[PDB]
């Protein structure tokens, strides 16, 4: 990812990823972060 | 195209912003380099560099940079009037090579970039320390002479008005019959010794830069 | 030496009377050398010479006609007597060292004198091309400002006199309503060729050596 600083799309990141063993695990991580979402910006309305 | 020296005869005197002793680093930044005739009226420098050499200087002095030469060319054009091109500037007024430090910093990891104004070309030294300075000195002097004529005419006007009637009644705030030499005699002993203030270039940009620009024609 | 440098700092400018280039020289010819700082409007110099280097410079262009060292020194002192302060002047503006081709004659056989000026380093220029020159220039700027405000207040008095008495007297030295900027602009028209193209520099000397007499404060 690049940060457009000093009028140039300067390289803000160059991250050497690696292929996951199985996307299912990070998908489960994504859907548990999804539960944190489900509790994040408009339902504790009920609470307060 | 030799516009660096041509831009160094009409070169506007811009007061460099420093954290140190501020000098009159003045330059005509071009797309093919520049000519930074640092003339603080104390020591004269000149950065006779093209765009390629200064751009590669910035790239090599930026430790880990992925930028085009045009990016630093615009960085330099920000110093076309050398006020601030970014960090804050810092001169090295020790030798014939002025190190005008420009720390390319935007809150990351260490950097250090600087200019290298090698020995000033005496021709362009005269183009901003002798020839148009000679010119603006003579211009100011004959200006003072024409002002001598103007003061003499106004003094004789006021006087010949006083003895011809309608003399002002506020005798305690009027002026005696004046003349230019009466001003010059007191100037030579009071102001001329103290108006002789070379300073770090700032006296030029407060009083001499304007009439210099008026005499940049040659 | 420093004695001759100081004398240069006090003894006034005086243009080399060669009618070839704007070789505005500062005359200080006193024993154990001299100080004739000559500027060609395209290079900076500082001829802070002593009698030994004076005589060796006199010999460097001479081939068959020579003299003792002090003989050379007092000869070149006499050289400026009829014309500056042997009344033949010339130079080569191209040379990096200002070889003032002063071909004064003594025997009817050629004699070669050069007011060889040492090339002024950017630290050397501050001694005399800046401190006295820019001192008198800032002094002239202050003179212009002070004379301008004095003209304005005297014209206020004048207008009070017409509004108290409508008498007209001479209409020959009747001043126009003075403006400092208008004065500067009207000066940058006709006297600018005098200023930018110095030519002789005689108007510079016989009108600014009064300022030079007391610009030596720095």
């Amino acid at each position: 990812f690049e940060k457009n600083l000093k009028d140039v799309s300067f390289r803000l990141g160059s991250f050497n990823l690696e292929k996951v063993e199985n996307p299912a695990e990070v998908i489960r991580e994504l859907i548990c972060y999804c539960l944190d979402t489900i509790a994040e910006n408009q339902a504790k309305n009920e609470h307060l | 195209m030799e516009e660096l020296e041509q831009g160094l005869l009409m070169q506007p005197w811009a007061w460099l912003q420093l954290a140190e002793n501020s000098l009159l680093a003045k330059v005509f930044i071009t797309k093919q380099g520049y000519a930074l005739l640092v003339s603080d009226l104390q020591q004269v420098w000149h950065e006779q560099v093209d765009t390629s050499v200064v751009s590669q200087r910035a790239k090599e002095l930026n430790k880990r940079l992925t930028a085009p030469p045009a990016a630093f060319l615009c960085h330099l054009d920000n110093l076309l009037r050398p006020l601030l091109k970014d960090a804050t500037f810092s001169c090295d007024c020790v030798a014939d090579a002025l190190i005008l430090r420009v720390r390319s910093e935007l809150s990351g990891l260490p950097f250090y970039w600087n200019f290298h104004c090698m020995l000033a070309s005496p021709s362009l030294v005269s183009q901003h320390l002798i020839r148009p300075l000679m010119g603006m000195s003579l211009a100011l002097q004959c200006q003072v002479r024409e002002l001598a004529t103007l003061l003499h005419m106004k003094d004789l006007e006021i006087q010949d008005y006083q003895e011809s009637g309608a003399t002002l009644i506020r005798d305690r705030l009027k002026t005696e019959p004046f003349e230019e030499n009466s001003f010059l005699e007191q100037f030579m002993i009071e102001k001329l010794p103290e108006a002789c203030s070379i300073g770090d270039g700032k006296p030029f940009v407060m009083n001499l830069q304007d009439l210099y620009m008026a005499v940049t024609t040659q």
